[PDB]
């Protein structure tokens, strides 16, 4: 980060790689 | 196929017996037994589909059965083998040199029998549950009629579902290799909840059987199709629209070892067919030359020639041949022959003009033509049966009689009498050096 500040841990590793329903159907 | 009563429309192919050996009357034909022979001989020769490239020549005087045999030919080799029957002037083309239409023709008459695994599911999907944030996760149920199953859908599999936009009650069939999604239709249960559909809707029962099927299905493509399709990106619309210009011979060289790799592997099966190229007489010397190297390859379909000229003139040349072909190409070819008929094969060809056209000729009137084509022609009392028949029906009579044919011979005329008029009255009608009487007194 611009003020030499080092990143997040885990946001370091998935950035050098790149509960609920959401949508429910049933026939009547 | 749509069809009216045509000239050859009684020939439902050679009438050979079991030795080859011909029926006085059979399939609609009638006499030159050594001709059913000799194009029954070939007829084996392109069922067997060993020898490649053959060339045929048809020979004889008009009306005399040529254009009957190669019809013979193609109702007898059937389906599933392929017949391409052209024209000599046929070829000559703006578009295409003759030369590419000549090998269009050509791999027109070599058709492939490709087959295609498939793995697919169907039925209709009951109900679908998605849980999403991360990637999401789900579950989904589909039926068929004695079946039902619940899937888990991978990350991949609900945006696929999502971008289908996949509701309960639709059928659907997934590809297990790429996992594509197609909708079938809708349910019937859906259909009373509107009152106008649109036009994408469709309603489809519910698959029966397993969930899961495993089919194959052959696919019957010619050559020129596949070089069409392989040639540009979309030649299955020219395969249509015939707008397929010359193809690159290239294609055609990787189009052969594409099918060669696929005959090894057992995927493709040959399947030769015949060329019938009439009145070969209006062909060039080029495309003759071109034909000549053509018959040998190893895709070369068998070529049937009808000529009916004798010593004439080749196109392209300024010398006559023996039948208007180089001596090249006869050289490399085997002739079948054909006989002027007698009176009673006339008599019986004309019997089953008539039964084809449903005419109920008399004895008499039957005998009045046969000697109408003993002599002047074939054609001109085949094409009298008709316009009799007519007149009959005009006098309110269900049955032609020997008046009816006096009527139609008077009414229209043939060659010789056409002939002898133009002839008596050469004053009237213009010639050669422009020159013609108009005025009468
Ligand atoms: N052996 C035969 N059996 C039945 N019909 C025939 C026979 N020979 C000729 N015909 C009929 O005579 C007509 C003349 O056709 P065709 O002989 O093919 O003309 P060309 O030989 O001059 O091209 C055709 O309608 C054909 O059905
Ligand atoms: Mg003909």
């Amino acid at each position: 980060d611009f003020p030499n500040a080092p990143p997040n841990l885990k946001d370091f590793n998935t950035n050098l790689f790149g509960m609920k329903t959401v949508f429910h159907s049933i026939l009547p | 196929s749509l069809s009216l009563i045509a000239a050859h429309s009684h020939i439902t192919g050679l009438g050979l017996d079991e030795n080859l050996q011909p029926r006085p009357t059979s399939e609609g034909m009638v006499g030159q037994l050594q001709a059913r022979r000799a194009a029954g001989v070939i007829l084996k020769m392109v069922q067997n589909g060993t020898i490649a490239g053959r060339a045929v020549l048809v020979a004889g005087p008009p009306s005399t059965g040529k254009t009957a045999l190669a019809m013979g030919v193609s109702q007898s080799l059937g389906k599933d083998v392929p017949f391409t029957a052209i024209a000599g002037s046929e070829i000559f083309s703006l578009e295409l040199s003759k030369t590419e239409a000549l090998t269009q023709a050509f791999r027109k008459s070599i058709g492939i029998k490709i087959k295609e695994e498939t793995e697919l599911i169907e039925g209709e999907v009951v109900e679908i549950q998605i849980d999403r944030s991360g990637h999401k996760q789900g579950k989904l149920t589909i039926k068929t009629t004695d079946m039902e199953t619940i899937y888990e859908l991978g990350n991949k599999m609900i945006d696929g579902l999502t971008k289908e936009k996949v509701l309960a009650g639709d059928v659907i069939s997934i590809d297990k290799a790429s996992g594509k999604i197609t909708k079938l239709g809708r349910s019937f249960a859906r259909s009373r909840d509107y009152d106008a559909m649109g036009a994408d809707t469709r309603f489809v029962q519910c698959p029966e059987g397993e969930l899961q099927k495993r089919k194959t299905v052959v696919h019957t493509v010619s050559l020129h199709e596949i070089d069409v399709i392989n040639s540009r990106t979309q030649g299955f619309l020219a395969l249509f629209t015939g707008d397929t210009g010359e193809i690159r011979s290239e294609v055609r060289d990787q189009i052969n070892t594409k099918v060669a790799e696929w005959k090894e592997e057992g995927k493709a099966e040959i399947v030769p067919g015949v060329l019938f190229i009439d009145e070969v007489h209006m062909l060039d010397i080029e495309c003759f030359s071109f034909i000549n190297r053509a018959l040998e390859d190893e895709f070369a379909p068998i070529v049937m020639m009808a000529t009916n000229r004798g010593v004439s003139k080749t196109r392209g040349t300024n010398y006559k041949s023996p039948h208007g072909l180089p001596l090249d190409l006869l050289d490399r070819s085997i002739i079948i022959t054909t006989k002027s008929y007698n009176e009673q094969e006339i008599k019986t060809i004309l019997s089953i003009r008539a039964q084809e056209e449903e005419v109920e000729l008399s004895s008499d009137a039957l005998d009045l033509l046969t000697k109408t084509g003993v002599e002047t022609s074939l054609r001109y009392s085949s094409n009298l049966i008709s316009v009799a028949q007519q007149i009959a029906m005009k006098r309110k009579n269900n049955t032609v009689e020997v008046e009816d044919v006096k009527r139609a011979y008077l009414l229209f005329l043939d060659s010789a009498r056409s002939v002898k008029y133009v002839q008596e009255n050469e004053s009237q009608y213009i010639d050669d050096q422009g020159n013609v009487q108009i005025s009468i007194a």
